[PDB]
């Protein structure tokens, strides 16, 4: 096991909506599950298959959880929207977002400076190949997470491919960093599948965990993420 | 398989206005001028890219013959089926072409000035009324990259064709009073193996 | 619709001429040394507003004529949208069929633009009162604009033409009444296919 970390900042800012006009404060794994993807399938790789694949169960991505002038990673302040770093509070907040009005088009997008982190979790070891020639093709070009990718908003630059690796957690009880599919949760979370091969946009619905709680689990490997608290 | 990469250096060649979209940093700039330019956070201009190419291609290639679909008209919906849905996009599948916004080389205050526009009365011959817009000045160096996926031959050929209707019409607003005239200069690169 | 009239328009100057820069920065530079500015590119060349030039002109002789142009320079005053000046250079939800392009210089700023010194003197005493320096645009310098007519009409040519004529008149730029901004433009039109450059 071994992870990819990375300071990934916006070069334009990114939109992100959720359910009721809400938007997204900082960039979300699912995102780039679904740009990689798109990624993998132009530049016709195997690993492209598995992106369809919503439960490869390896290449897991972790979300992109801004980071701060301390340094740290902005921890999700429990059961808040708001996120708050360890170290001081340097809060993000709604007011890092701005409403568009943009030729009819009236949207919101996050602004662009902001750091965010790469994560990429992988278990097998030949994925890791595919892995290093897709943060390699990032690393010339660039990523675009968001809507209007073709517009140019959302575009992501890394300014530290670093092949780090890392272990499990240890404790049971762990906070969950990213909303977390827990059937029955009450926290409805929505997500999709394009299929662009085969068409049928998919927007699926789920009602799983939102994230900020501490929970207790033996049976606990750490799209939810374990933090280790 | 390989993906068609288009970078696309632009030089101002008259002064450039293009309205800033963030209504907060917009209400925060209308203070000092009427009309903001359009800026990163980051303290760099943006310009929107994809749809000057697209409308360039919209008319050319409409009076060109190949019928097309008219996109910023009434309903604007385009088709599935023509040349600029297969390249700048349609209604249903993604559009070809992904156009990155052309970001500035230099920043706010470096290429940026609030100026003095004006309307004057025609019996009078004096300003009626005056307002302060924001510009970018001339030989200001943008930047994009455009990415063509599933390239097909007439495809580097009609960028450039629609380029060059940028280059005489003009990129951003303001655009009949003489705002917006650059050259652009371009080179191109395939991508197969990382 | 399938063509476009293209109006290369190149004025020298008989004059000397005078457009004020608008620029904040550039103007609070330059008034350590002058007064009074020109309006120049960071290319180093001057800009003349043009557009501004031909509408005027042409609102004044059409409503000369009697026909129902509205006028465009009130305080508040919007376009009607059914003139031939709301046709050809634009209206409050339809956009002008003529891009009227800047009229840049040929030459560069050291060889066309002088600091002058301008005076007010007392009538009484006959003595110097005032002093400023200003820059102006010596005579015989070239400027070149294109106007772009879109879905070009039959008249369009004449009245810029026309509106030519009252600028090669009346005058372009600033201080018009002190004997500024008399120039006189030359014609090279060539009606065009817009489909040119797709080749
Ligand atoms: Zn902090
Ligand atoms: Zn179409
Ligand atoms: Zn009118």
């Amino acid at each position: 096991m071994k992870e990819i970390k990375g300071i990934l900042e916006s070069i334009t800012g990114f939109s992100i909506p959720l359910d009721n006009g809400e938007y997204a404060l900082y960039p979300a794994g699912r995102h780039l599950r679904g740009a990689i993807g798109y990624i993998a399938f132009n530049l016709d790789l195997p690993i492209s298959s598995k992106f369809l694949d919503f439960d490869f169960d390896d290449i897991i991505f972790r979300d992109l959880l801004p980071i701060s002038k301390c340094g740290k990673i902005f921890y999700p302040e429990k059961n808040s929207n708001s996120l708050k770093c360890p170290s001081c509070n340097e809060i993000y907040g709604s007011s890092v977002l701005r409403n568009i009005m943009a030729r009819g088009l009236s949207y919101k997008e996050v602004i662009e400076g902001k750091k965010y982190r790469l994560s990429i979790i992988v278990k097998d070891e030949k994925y890791l190949n595919e892995m290093e020639a897709i943060i390699r093709y990032i690393l010339s070009y660039g990523i675009y997470l968001g809507n209007k990718v073709s517009k140019g908003y959302g575009k992501f630059k890394i300014k530290e491919y670093s092949i780090v690796d890392i272990l499990p957690v240890k404790d049971s009880e762990v906070l969950l960093l990213s909303d977390a599919i827990i059937d029955n949760g009450e926290k409805d979370i929505v997500f999709s599948k394009k299929e662009i091969s085969s068409s049928k946009f998919e927007i699926i619905r789920k009602r799983g965990k939102a994230k900020g709680d501490i929970i207790r689990d033996n049976n606990h490997n750490g799209f939810g993420e374990i933090i280790s608290l | 398989k390989t993906m068609k990469k288009i970078y696309v250096t632009m030089k101002t060649l008259s002064p450039l206005y293009t309205g800033e979209v963030r209504r907060e940093d917009k209400e925060a700039a209308q203070k000092r001028v009427n009309f903001p330019v359009r800026k990163t956070a980051t303290n760099k201009v943006l310009i929107p890219f994809k749809g000057a190419l697209r409308s360039a291609l919209e008319i050319m290639l409409k009076a060109k013959g190949e019928n097309v679909c008219d996109t910023g008209e009434s309903r604007a919906r385009p088709c599935g089926r023509c040349v600029t849905c297969s390249l700048f996009g349609s209604m249903g599948r993604a559009g070809r072409a992904s156009v990155d916004f052309l970001i500035s080389n230099d920043t706010k205050e470096q290429i940026v000035r609030e100026s003095t526009h004006l309307r004057i009365e025609r019996q009078t011959k004096s300003a009626s009324d005056t307002f302060k817009g924001e510009e970018v000045i001339e030989g200001a160096t943008f930047t994009a990259t455009i990415t063509i996926s599933n390239p097909q031959e007439k495809d580097l050929s009609l960028i450039q064709s629609a380029l060059k209707f940028i280059e005489e019409n003009g990129i951003g607003g303001w655009l009949n009073k003489g705002y917006g005239r650059v050259s652009f200069e371009v080179k191109s690169e395939d991508v197969a193996t990382d």
